[PDB]
């Protein structure tokens, strides 16, 4: 159905691409990642944390609560 | 010609003539001791024979249907007092709930967590019947038929 | 005569500080069932968590001793 | 009651990620088995010929299969007769039905043993535990005829005696014949028959780390190859004023 | 010229797979659906092999996996392969539900709704393949879910009876299981051959949520080799889990062989439909009950209805993104529920997670797109 | 010329079909050498539990 | 397969209980004998 | 326009079964072909309810 | 890898551990009158076990061996010359040789008619071969073991 050559309209748009035989395939594979994935972590870390943090408050005051439970009591 | 050949096609599916197989059963109740259940098979079903105690039956009847979901005398679903015949498939779902457990002291079907007291009435759980209690009847004080 | 080494390591295991609590607790329990004139008390919590205890410990050194 | 207790985690020699079972220990156990455990209990789905290349011989496992009578039939005249067994036997059962075996231990059905590892939740803990757990019951507690205490098993009641003590065995190694060793040497037997696969399963995995280690790096790399054409491209926007 | 774009054959695979024009930012979420691909196929083969050695008698069904366990070369890797594949395939697929959802790929509706097809379809056949052991897990979870029809007024218990082929579970149920556990993932593969026909039409989406006409790629030989290496980690999971712990997925229960009389006290299904366990416990009514089991899954076929903000995907919306984690730990939360025993405090906490996942599902998420639409001035 | 991995390329991995007769060589030869080596590692991590460590015991 | 084909039901009661078939175990683990019901098959002559 | 022709599951059964341009001529040799799948699918049919009970 | 799934799975569908499964057995010389063809179930298929006459006997040794199409002597194939044990399979496709049938009074293979002599030699028909003899020995005047 949809095929290239006419799915869209783009003017003045110039491009320059290298070969792969001319180029590393890691170029700062260290340097440069690992900052990279430290600001996307710190970016990510407060919307998805909160949720499983309460998770795993439940978690551990619910098998808690059991254990107390099933104990005797005096009386 | 349609609707003939579907619908023999959709009875081919249902139960066939050899696994019908109904019949009688005789347990001998002097085996049971005091203060235990015993189950047998029986249409590739439990069948569970309750020996009551006294006390249970001092309890049990201290009781109102209105509390009850399911309205029912203790003493109608008995023969005998100290006897409890009963189907042991639980009316939720259809598992075996376990003798002498939950908060009831009678059975306690685990799959979903239903309380039935001693005589075999729903009283705490989502089943909405109580226990079956199918037809039978003894020759002395010593055997019964079930049938 | 042949002994097994389970009766030392056990011997050798109750004497540690975490066990003694347990053991503590286990014989007081059974004093109040043993001097009550009646009841359904049943020190059974009390022995349980003696041994989870003193079971423990026996795991790490037992299998030193058997071939 | 509806106290549990969870078994210990003993060291096996087998607990490590690629540590394979130890076959002297199993053929002690099946000593254990054989001149113990099979009088009630049962293994169906074990033959002779299983033994063979593991801890005995043919020669060995032939002569443990023949000390056995077996029932086969019929015969030219239609007769079910008794002859020595073969390597292609199963071991033999000890009753014919559960209804025998229900009434030669009060009413306490025998399972059977070829999964019972696999069967419960602790696998050789549990059963190590159980073996060696039984003790005097605790005070204010009483308990049936023909049960005895046991807090590892569920319920603190349980209708299987003490099998194992001092001496009950002569192994042929002249092992000490401890409790704790005859434990031991069951378990691993009772570990072999749940999963007789143990030892090839983890030959095959030592194999799959090291291939798997080498193959991912290299895909990576063929990846990252042809997509650097695509992560290092520029685009300019210039538009004819 | 060229036969690939000419021959009646080689052109619907060239339009399919090797020319296809894909977005050139779509990240690894996108991997699943090939491995929803795959999965399918391994199960349709290794099982394939268990099927020549397998016998559907009661009497005789048991015996049969041990001897395939046993006796058969190899055949221990095959029936573990089997075994596992499902919970590789369920992972799987709840990645591959969750990336519809937080992207909006639910706006072509009608893959999505084929999409739910599949999914109720691949349900229907895990549970069908786990009664073929015959152990008690098998058999106490084929008596419930024949019993759970028995909720439909007037007609249920004809239909369980139907179901059942008698009275009881017995040899008819087993083989008409094994029958229709063998042939329904044909029907499922037809399926999908619509859930991706559908799909070809409108093409696919990318995390931005913005049309990418613009950026174009071919699919080969991007996003081939990415499905190789997709593969291969995928591969390298299944075979971890085979090889390093062949049962840590599995309930020991299972070993045992089926006893009609007695039952474990501790009945659980397998770990990808306690959350279902986990509702239908919650509520004390067999009809409210089942109900709820029912809408719990089909709801996914009114998420697009409830969809009401101007921006497509969760990217640039930080309150639906917090919604969607929340939904995300009250799953996991009923699925923590589901095997424990039903007692206090966890009836509790059952109730509170089933209201938390229909009022979050419902009511929480308009009205932060309501909110954001108005925030944004538009 | 002088790197190996001109050497290869201009030798061998210049056509398809030298190409694949090396691979099929090549998985030839790795078959024998990875089996041995993953027996060895394994034989010795696990050195007298094996039963063909204890096997001279018993037969004669 | 005789009921109502050419004997009634009780007709074909009482044929079944003109002859004797093996059940068990009971109780004990042994086998028995008991009459015939109308779910048996016809007696065979010999056991093989 | 004709919904018939233009939704994309519609037109395959319109390309093969409906507006399909066929011979005026072909005789009663011409009906095996539809033949053949009539016996497919009742052998799939009547097959797969006698492995219910086999 | 492919290679090794491929062999793994491929070398599931041959035989299983539990069929392998040698064996031997014995027969009783005196159960098999003059004249008579006895057959035997061994490594699941047919054994032959044929007492011959004199006149057979002389019969089979008058055969001229140079026009066989598997040249053999008649006293190459037996022990006893009374005696002749074979395979009951036929070489061509495994069916079943027919005793006391065909034009040499020897067998007749009917799935496509080939002839064999009392010696199970090949004679006439398709079959390539001389019925297969097996390994056998004499342990008494009235009994033989087959192995
Ligand atoms: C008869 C004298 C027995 C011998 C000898 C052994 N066992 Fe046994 N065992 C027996 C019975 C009647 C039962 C059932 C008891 C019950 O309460 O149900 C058992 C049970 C076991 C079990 C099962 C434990 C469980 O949690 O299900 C195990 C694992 C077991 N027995 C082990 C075992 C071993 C290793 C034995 C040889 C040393 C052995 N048993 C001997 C009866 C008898
Ligand atoms: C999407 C496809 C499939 C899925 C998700 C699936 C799932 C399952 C599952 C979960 C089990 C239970 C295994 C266990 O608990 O041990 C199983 C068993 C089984 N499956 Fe499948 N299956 C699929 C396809 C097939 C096919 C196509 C066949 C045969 C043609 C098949 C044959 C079997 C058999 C014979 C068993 C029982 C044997 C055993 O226990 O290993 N399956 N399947
Ligand atoms: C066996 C079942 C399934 C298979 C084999 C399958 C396969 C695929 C494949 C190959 C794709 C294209 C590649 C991709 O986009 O990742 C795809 C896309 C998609 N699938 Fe599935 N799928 C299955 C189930 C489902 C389910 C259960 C849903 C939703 C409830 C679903 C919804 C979608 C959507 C929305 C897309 C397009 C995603 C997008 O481009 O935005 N599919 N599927
Ligand atoms: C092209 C399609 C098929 C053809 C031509 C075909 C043909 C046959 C034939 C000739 C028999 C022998 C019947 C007899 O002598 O009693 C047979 C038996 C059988 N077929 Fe098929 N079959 C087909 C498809 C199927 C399918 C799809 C299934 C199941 C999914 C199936 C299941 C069976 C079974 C269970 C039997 C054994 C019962 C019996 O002997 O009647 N068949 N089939
Ligand atoms: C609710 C419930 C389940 C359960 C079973 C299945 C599902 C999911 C499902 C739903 C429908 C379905 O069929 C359909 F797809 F519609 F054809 C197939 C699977 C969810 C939960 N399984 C249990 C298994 C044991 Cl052993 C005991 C009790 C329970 C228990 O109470
Ligand atoms: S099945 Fe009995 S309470 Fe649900
Ligand atoms: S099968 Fe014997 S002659 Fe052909």
């Amino acid at each position: 159905g949809r095929q290239f050559g006419h799915l869209t309209r783009v003017r003045h748009v110039i491009t320059y691409s290298l070969s792969p035989f001319e180029q590393r395939a890691f170029p700062h594979y260290f340097s440069k990642g690992i900052p990279n994935v430290l600001r996307r972590t710190r970016a990510c870390i407060l919307r998805v944390a909160p949720p499983f943090v309460a998770f795993y408050l439940v978690y551990t005051w619910g098998t808690q609560e059991f254990e107390k439970s099933k104990r005797k009591n005096p009386a | 010609a349609a609707k003939n050949v579907v619908s023999q096609f959709v009875s081919s599916m249902s139960a066939s003539a050899d696994v019908l197989a109904m019949s009688k059963i005789e347990i001998k109740l002097s085996d049971i001791p005091e203060g235990k259940n015993m189950a047998f098979k029986w249409r590739g079903k439990p069948l569970f024979v309750r020996h009551r105690t006294k006390k249970e039956i001092d309890q049990e009847a201290a009781v109102e249907v209105s509390q009850l979901r399911d309205p029912q005398h203790d003493l109608e679903r008995v023969k005998k007092p100290e006897w409890v015949i009963l189907i042991g498939v639980c009316t939720h779902l259809g598992c075996v709930p376990i003798a002498n457990a939950g908060d009831f002291g009678g059975y306690y079907c685990p799959c979903h967590g239903s309380h039935y007291d001693a005589s075999g009435r729903i009283r705490k759980g989502p089943a909405p019947l109580n226990l079956e209690v199918p037809s039978y009847e003894f020759t002395s004080d010593d055997m019964v038929i079930v049938g | 005569e042949l002994v097994d080494p389970l009766t030392t390591v056990r011997e050798q295991c109750e004497q540690l500080e975490k066990c003694v609590k347990a053991r503590e607790r286990l014989e007081l329990c059974d004093e109040r069932v043993s001097s009550r004139s009646q009841t359904e008390e049943d020190c059974t919590e009390e022995l349980l968590d003696f041994l989870h205890a003193r079971d423990h410990c026996v795991a790490h050194k037992l299998f030193n001793s058997l071939k | 009651s509806d106290l549990e207790l969870h078994p210990p985690s003993y060291p096996w020699s087998h607990r490590g990620l690629l540590s394979s079972l130890d076959h002297t220990s199993i053929r002690r156990g099946f000593q254990v088995y054989k001149q113990v455990c099979s009088s009630c209990h049962s293994m169906d789905y074990v033959a002779y010929r299983h033994l063979v290349g593991v801890c005995y011989t043919e020669d060995e496992a032939k002569a443990l299969a023949e000390e056995v009578e077996v029932q086969d039939g019929p015969n030219e005249d239609g007769e079910m007769f008794m002859r020595p067994g073969k390597l292609s036997d199963y071991f033999p059962k000890p009753y014919p039905n559960p209804e025998a075996a229900r009434a030669a231990n009060n009413g306490a059905l025998p399972p059977d043993l070829s999964y019972i590892v696999r069967a419960r939740h602790g696998g050789e803990d549990y059963v190590f535990s159980l073996l060696t757990g039984y003790c005097e019951p605790p005070t204010g507690v009483s308990l049936r005829e023909g049960l005895y205490f046991n807090p590892y098993f569920p319920g603190q009641a349980i209708g299987m005696a003490p099998p194992i003590y001092n001496e009950v065995l002569e192994f042929d190694d002249g092992t000490p014949a401890t409790m704790s060793q005859v434990a031991k040497d069951v378990c691993t037997f009772l570990r072999w028959a749940a999963e007789p696969e143990h030892d090839h399963r983890k030959r095959m995995g030592l194999k799959m780390l090291l291939m798997m280690g080498l193959l991912l790096p290299l895909v990576y790399a063929m990846k990252r190859h042809k997509w650097s054409v695509l992560k290092s491209r520029k685009l300019a926007y210039r538009p004819p004023k | 010229t060229n036969i690939r774009k000419s021959h009646p054959l080689m052109k619907i695979v060239n339009n399919a797979f090797i020319d296809l024009p894909a977005p050139s930012n779509i990240s690894s979420w996108w991997n699943f659906g090939s491995l929803l691909g795959i999965c399918l196929i391994l199960q349709i083969l290794t099982g394939l092999f268990l099927a020549m050695h397998y016998t559907s008698d009661t009497t005789t069904a048991f015996s049969s996996v041990t001897h395939i366990c046993r006796d058969v070369n190899y055949g221990w890797i095959i029936r573990y392969m089997h075994a596992n594949g499902a919970s590789m395939f369920f992972i799987c697929l709840y990645m591959h539900v969750g990336r519809g959802l937080y992207y909006g790929s639910y706006t072509f509706l009608e893959t999505w709704n084929i999409g739910v097809i599949l999914l109720l379809t691949v349900m229907a056949t895990a549970f069908m393949g786990y009664v073929l052991p015959w152990g008690q897990m098998s058999f106490w979870g084929a008596t419930v879910i024949t019993n759970l029809l028995s909720a439909i007024p007037y007609i249920g218990t004809n239909l369980v009876e139907w179901i059942w082929g008698g009275f009881s579970v017995d040899k008819a149920t087993l083989t008409r299981f094994f029958a229709f556990h063998f042939i329904l993932p044909f029907i499922i593969m037809a399926i999908a051959m619509v859930h991706l026909l559908f799909l070809h039409e409108t093409g696919s989406n990318n995390p931005t949520g913005i049309s990418s006409d613009v950026d174009k790629i071919p699919f080969h030989p991007y996003y081939t080799i990415k499905d190789i290496l997709g593969a291969l980690l995928l591969i390298l999971a299944l075979m971890l889990l085979v090889l390093f712990a062949p049962d840590l997925l599995g309930d020991p229960d299972n070993y045992t062989p089926a006893n009609p009389l007695n039952t474990p006290p501790h009945i659980k299904p397998e770990w990808y439909f306690l959350f279902a366990y986990a509702i239908l416990r919650s509520i004390p009514n067999k009809l409210g009950g089942v109900l709820a089991l029912a809408f719990s899954i089909l709801i996914l076929a009114l998420i697009p209805l409830l969809h009401t903000s101007k921006q497509r995907s969760m990217m640039f919306r930080p309150l639906s993104q917090c919604l969607f984690w929340a939904l995300v730990a009250d799953l996991l939360t009923l699925t923590w529920i589901g095997g424990q025993p039903v007692e206090h405090p966890y009836i509790t906490i059952g109730q509170l997670a089933s209201v938390l996942y229909f009022l979050l599902i419902l009511v929480l998420m308009p009205t932060a797109g309501t909110i954001e639409n108005k925030l944004l001035k538009w | 010329a002088p790197t190996l991995t001109a050497r290869l390329y201009s030798l061998l991995f210049r056509r398809t079909s030298t190409f694949a007769l090396t691979i099929v060589v090549g998985a030839l030869f790795f078959e024998r050498a990875f089996d041995q080596g993953a027996d060895a590692i394994y034989e010795h991590i696990n050195e007298g539990k094996l039963w063909k460590h204890i096997k001279h015991k018993y037969e004669n």
